[PDB]
RNA sequence: CCAUGAGUGUU
RNA sequence: CCAUGAGUGUU
RNA sequence: GCGAUGGAACACUCAUGGUAGACUC
RNA sequence: GAGUCUGAACACUCAUGGUCUUCGC
């Protein structure tokens, strides 16, 4: 019977053929369209809108947008709707002009000029919500997290062939990087080295006797004050990068608590922000069935498998968890499966903001690897 | 340096001869004195054109792969799906000119981050921060077009063009749609694809004019001019 | 006419057809054992040998090692050389038992037990001899500089990434990463930025203007302070990072004008190092035709046009050199083997100390690409 | 995954385990029980401790699995290795020749050796020897002539550099191992052209081939000639 | 991984 | 880049 | 072997899409 | 559209080789 158009221009109400039968224009306020353009589109019908259809008083208003009509019900009409109607095409083929006739706009420029501002401050504020997201900061924590993961490897890398020139008997002996910076960052030269000085540090009795022994047995060369002060310069860069790296796993804790708890409880919080990384965000995640979930992260492997018709991955970045990579081989598929269909359950709860069960995900879980680990 | 700027075949589209013998294509800057992409700026008579690297831009490469008419023109009004960063809707707008519109929809916010500091400049574009597989979310702000403009890369990306189309471009309107045959099926030969996006197409009533491959500007790209019957 | 078999075990003089004429036995002593042996390879005799040979008075002597031969001759002896001669291979197939004849040992297992406890000495001073180079040094060094820099533009590129989220117009107002770091460093919030704090960390008037309206008018989001603090962790890892790199810059030119001075007077200390770097060492670079020394660092290139008939490298590493990447690309084939040519020299007037030259070799090629780019 | 038996095979020394996951693996006797030297797992068995020998990283295990129908190194056997690198395939070596066998060990790359060093600190079967192959009058003051000449180093000309360590130290009707290393030497020609011409220069120093077999895919671009020396 | 768009470092 | 040897990090 | 000439230096960041095989309902 | 089952997660460091074409002497 109507066919309702709502634009920037305000609200117009048409008959089966095209022809305007009333209007109510928007006021030429920036802010004021933008907010029910925003508005509009989980639904809530143009202010101009009400006051139209309270003054045409329609017997059936056909809408453009689904959302709408649950409101427009709830205000006691009778509605249907329309994806691109005949009336609505004949409405936007008439533009600039009906903006002028209804008396938006007084010429083609001036309706032009506005609704160039209107589409800059529609985006301006489209772009500031998505920024508002706070998923956008655990993900870029946690990618910060993993660079300074891989800059520590890399470095004790270097530092250790690098020192290994002035005491290359204790690569072999300190396995941890922290350590070995440790010894090299307090030291530098090794004939620095006593009981003592080690013991203050906390190495215990059998590993400073054997670390004093490599020392005095030492095949190294004899470097000056200066060679060693290059050295310990990479040194303590990796003790103050495992400082930052434990600092941001703490923030990363916080905000998981606060973004996806249900994922955190079954993944811990580095692991649940990488999850986000990939899919790009919660509602992103969200979407993913189980089968998808399991994958993330192991994009070479499943591209290579579906060109080559090769073996494909059964795990991508959850091997991280530690009942998948502790385990072996062949119950680790199961295994994966088992989480990938806790996890998409936890994204959902946690991306609708439903109660928190992530508790309850976690001890089905635990107790269905253990069916599991009987093979 | 420049020897000299002449317009080509296409309307507002020129092509500036270089001495060193190079050739480039160009548009007249609607903006003068910026770029956009770090494209550089010639200076011919007066007046001062954008060089438009095909490599970098599907509309560009289109014409040197034999795009035989254009239906992007001084005036014309675009709905342009994919607008990216800006750089090949700049260029639209250079050619379009001041009474020509260029709807931009794009719903990547990273990106739209940087197209809207190419929109700032020129009230020829008008971005829309949106998912283009919901036109409702945006058919309050645009127009019906003459030509619909569709880069995005989806897998059924035919489809959304398809249905705006249906809600904006004009009949006897154009389209030009770029096929991405990696992001519509990896697995799949990309001569398959374009075979099987065309065939879409004809059925839901464009008439077929050309189809362009777009190697070497672009692997695995074709693009098809199609005039939509209604 | 007498073989002079010099081993472990001592100085033997043998005649033509492997007969024991005389000889004198070292002392079971690993130190000065080790160092006769390491002498030798030099063509230093054995002190047995030189005993042994007045013992003899041979009218003539072969040697096993070609260096001894003119050293031997300055003691008065008429010497030839013989590679693996019959007579040396009589010696060994009559070991171990000739060291008990001449009473080195008393059995076989003493024997093998001084032999053991020899090779592993002599191994050890010759690991600790290469350690002593110091052309080692540059190669850490530049290595480390080298990761420091990845690392720094890793950071970077996430600072810029993490921190758009709340002020995203600045990542396109502040190219340096170095500023970017600072700004964010010192102020965390936007909102913090003030003219004189930014006049302070040294911007000008027009830059500072530019930053505080987008401050302003930014689109970005509202962040708790927590959520800067972690931001800011990377930024001044960053600012840490700059500082180590610039001080590690600095001992490389003090180790490059020591080690290879020629060299870093045509393409500075950090590109003469990665030079030795890919080279391996001096001694490497110094072995190598221009043609190879031109594209070191082009490995996969040179290989992938080996293997399918490409195209090959102009360069490697030494497009950094700036005369060839600020040059248009058909002039740069000429600069690099012009380049190439000068670091060959360069490379053995350092790794056999020559008198340094590379000022007139770094004159000779600034003339020659003169010449080039005047076609 | 557990031993069910361990049964010696028909080469001296060399055993082959075999696990309830019905897969077979080859082992040697642990020369120093209790220790390993790359990770490879010890198995007990019978009161005797084995070392697996993983033929994915040693080129004569990987020759053993390939078919190798003799071998020279057995217990009491003098062997010159030139390319010892870290000792993993000289380690089995030394479990195989025993307490009077000798392996010397000759490798160039100090870096590499410092390694190797701590592999023959608890060997005294095996004499390490930083040294370049391509200089034989540096070690010949050290070694002996032995039985067996086991040849792996990258080098283009490794061939020619196993002769003339041949000419010093084998003994004649001793024998040559010689893995040859085809992207070592030419990676734009293919391998089975590497191999006979390489077989040919041996052929042509008065070496009897006794044997060659492709080691794909224990090791890929390799092969393994064995040769009799005749002086 | 592939294709596409935008960029950074050694400079 | 290819082949070979030895290792590290997210663990 | 020498020369001239020809000639694809490397290291990375973000954004979009492409997500398997069997059997069961 | 569900389900089960099968099933190649990523990021890196060091060591040794393999270094073109053409045209001239
Ligand atoms: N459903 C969708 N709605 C809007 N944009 C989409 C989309 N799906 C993909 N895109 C966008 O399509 C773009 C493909 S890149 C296209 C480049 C652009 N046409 C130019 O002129 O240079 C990406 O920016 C992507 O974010
Ligand atoms: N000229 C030479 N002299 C001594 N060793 C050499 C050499 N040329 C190459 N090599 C060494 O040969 C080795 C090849 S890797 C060999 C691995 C070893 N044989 C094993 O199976 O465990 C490298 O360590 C290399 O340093």
């Amino acid at each position: 019977k109507i066919y309702l158009i709502e634009h920037v221009i305000g609200a117009v109400a048409y008959d089966e053929n095209g022809n305007i039968v009333d209007y109510i224009t928007n006021p030429r306020d920036l802010g004021k369209i933008t907010e029910e353009l925003l508005n509009n589109e989980k639904g809530i019908p143009f202010s101009a809108t009400v006051e139209l259809l309270k003054k045409v008083n329609p017997q059936e208003v056909v809408v453009e947008n689904e959302a709408e009509v649950p409101k427009l019900q709830a205000l006691g009409y009778r509605v249907s709707y329309e994806p691109y109607s005949k009336v609505s095409r004949i409405f936007r083929e008439s533009l600039p002009k009906v903006a002028i006739d209804i008396k938006f706009a007084s010429n083609e420029e001036d309706y032009y000029n506005f609704l160039h501002e209107l589409s800059l401050e529609y985006t301006r504020r489209k772009l500031r919500s998505a920024a508002q997201k706070r998923d956008l900061l655990a993900i870029q924590a946690v990618r910060a997290m993993d660079d300074i993961d891989k800059t520590i490897n890399l470095f004790s890398e270097r530092l250790r062939e690098w020192y290994s020139i002035h005491f290359p008997e204790l690569d072999k002996l300190i396995e941890d990087h922290e350590e070995y910076a440790t010894i090299v960052s307090r030291f530098g030269d090794r004939g620095f080295l006593t009981i003592d000085s080690l013991k203050e540090l906390g190495f215990n009795e059998q590993r400073i006797n054997r670390i004093l022994d490599a020392a005095k047995k030492s095949i190294g060369a004899d470097i000056s004050e200066d060679d060693l002060s290059a050295m310990r310069m990479i040194a303590n860069t990796i003790l103050d990068l495992y400082n930052i790296r434990r600092n941001l796993n703490n923030y990363l804790e916080g905000v998981m608590k606060e973004v996806a708890p249900n994922v955190t409880a079954l993944v811990g919080p580095a692991l649940g922000a990488r999850l986000l990384s990939i899919a790009g965000s919660l509602d992103e995640l969200a979407k993913m069935p189980a089968s998808t979930i399991q994958v993330l992260g192991a994009e070479k492997a499943l591209f290579r498998a579906l060109r080559s018709g090769g073996r494909p991955p059964k795990h991508g970045i959850i091997f991280q968890y530690p009942a998948i990579h502790t385990s072996p081989r062949w119950q680790r598929g199961k295994i994966a499966r088992a989480l990938a269909a806790k996890l998409a359950i936890a994204a959902r709860v946690d991306a609708f903001s439903g109660r928190f069960i992530g508790d309850q995900l976690n001890e089905q879980l635990k107790k269905r690897i253990d069916e599991i680990k009987e093979k | 340096e420049v020897i000299t700027v002449k317009q080509t075949n296409m309307e507002n589209i020129y092509e500036c001869e270089f001495n060193d013998g190079s050739f480039r294509l160009c548009t007249r800057n609607l903006v003068p004195n910026f770029n956009v992409y770090g494209e550089r700026l010639i200076k011919y008579e007066g007046v001062e054109y954008r060089e438009w690297n095909a490599f970098r831009s599907k509309l560009a490469g289109a014409i040197l792969k034999g795009l035989k008419t254009n239906p992007i023109r001084k005036g014309t009004k675009v709905l342009y799906l994919g607008a990216a960063s800006g750089t090949t809707i700049s260029h639209v707008s250079d050619i379009i000119e001041l009474n020509g519109k260029a709807y931009g929809v794009e719903f990547s916010p990273r990106v739209v981050r940087e197209l809207l500091l190419v929109a700032q400049r020129r009230p020829n574009i008008f971005p829309l921060l949106a998912d283009a597989r919901f036109p409702q979310s945006y058919k309050s702000v645009v127009e019906n077009v003459d030509v619909l403009y569709v880069d995005i890369a989806q897998p059924d990306q035919t489809d959304i063009a398809i249905y705006n189309a249906k809600f904006f471009l004009k009949v006897n309107g154009d389209m030009l749609l770029v096929i991405k045959a990696r992001s519509i099926d990896v697995t799949k030969d990309p001569k398959e694809i374009y075979k099987t996006e065309v065939e879409k197409l004809e059925n839901s009533n464009f008439e077929t004019i050309q189809i362009i491959n777009l190697d070497p500007y672009d692997k695995d790209h074709a693009i098809v001019l199609s005039k939509y019957k209604g």
